[PDB]
């Protein structure tokens, strides 16, 4: 129904922080409505342009609303989204449910990644599992659960830009690993999909690393060269890690770094960005500034 | 065909 999708934009223009409280069999139905279409669509999606590209949101509703007002609400613009939807923010609820409506009403120009955050094993703890325990009930958060396993992974722009939540994986040889993996599935402690959804980039890193976060590694700037060589491809395109101005580049601009959530948490006093990319495979970025 | 590039200039919103 529209109905949802209505009341949910309905609190655009008012102070932040006012909730959109849906009925469970509403949520419910966007979850296994959403669920069947991801398993319709394959796990790498061959995507094309013109489209925006947003990283992190962690339940800031009121930042998404403001990056789909400058960005224009679906269908005025296509989207992918590169994971971690829930938890830190105040509202991940109405974030995840505004989002997989759209992917509901605009199954081909509007998209959705996995991002690590997006496992029963993180989304308890981190503050998702507490805000459908509190305003709804477990089994719902189950029900969410069993959603979040459909998810498609990765995804390819126009056979150039790869697009992934956390970086590249030293168990990653041929993309036909990733449409291997069937879904439903949880995100392992090791492997190819969870490097996917944790790995990062590093500087002073030569090769493959250990992780500050305790799981998947760092790469270095001699794979990011070598990996899009191998594969035909121009750009990585990732998301995952806190950066200031929203995007940040890594090798000589062959990663960038998305994210779009402004002040995250807070503090840390950061901004959030998107990537426009036009016909022409030309990128520009558009930041967002913590609101007053 | 067609290559990845990048505009130099950011705006904000
Ligand atoms: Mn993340």
């Amino acid at each position: 129904l529209d109905s949802i999708i209505g009341r949910l934009l309905e609190v655009q223009g008012s102070r932040p922080g006012k909730n959109v409280q849906l009925t469970e069999n509403e949520i419910r139905g966007l979850c296994l409505k959403s669920r069947e279409i991801f398993l319709s669509q394959p796990i790498l999606l061959e995507l094309e342009a013109p489209l925006k590209i947003c990283g992190d949101i962690h339940g800031q509703y009121y930042d998404l609303l403001r990056l789909f007002e400058y960005g224009g609400f679906p269908p005025e613009s296509n989207y992918l989204f590169l994971g971690d939807y829930v938890d830190r923010g105040k509202q991940s609820l109405e974030t995840i449910c505004l989002l997989l409506a759209y992917k509901i009403k605009y199954p081909e120009n509007f998209f959705l990644l996995r991002g690590n955050h997006e496992c029963a094993s993180i989304n308890r703890i981190y503050g998702f599992y507490d805000e459908c325990k509190r305003r709804y009930n477990i089994k719902l958060w189950k029900t969410f659960t069993d959603c979040f396993n459909c998810l498609p992974i990765a995804a390819i722009v126009d056979e150039k830009i790869f697009c992934c939540h956390g970086g590249l994986s030293p168990d990653l040889q041929s993309m036909e690993q990733i449409r291997r993996i069937m879904r439903p599935t949880d995100v392992p402690d090791q492997g190819l999909l969870c490097d996917l959804l944790w790995s990062d980039p590093d500087k002073d890193v030569q090769g493959w690393g250990e992780n500050d976060r305790g799981v998947s590694f760092t790469f270095g700037a001699e794979v990011v060269a070598k990996f899009l060589h191998k594969h035909d491809l121009d750009l990585i395109c990732r998301a995952h890690q806190v950066v200031e101005d929203g995007y940040e580049f890594f090798a000589k601009r062959q990663l960038v770094t998305l994210f779009s959530a402004p002040n995250y948490c807070g503090e840390f006093d950061n901004a959030g960005a998107m990537m426009s990319v036009d016909e022409t495979l030309m990128c520009s970025f558009q930041i967002l500034k913590p609101a007053d | 065909n067609a290559r990845v590039t990048f505009a130099e200039a950011a705006e904000i919103i």
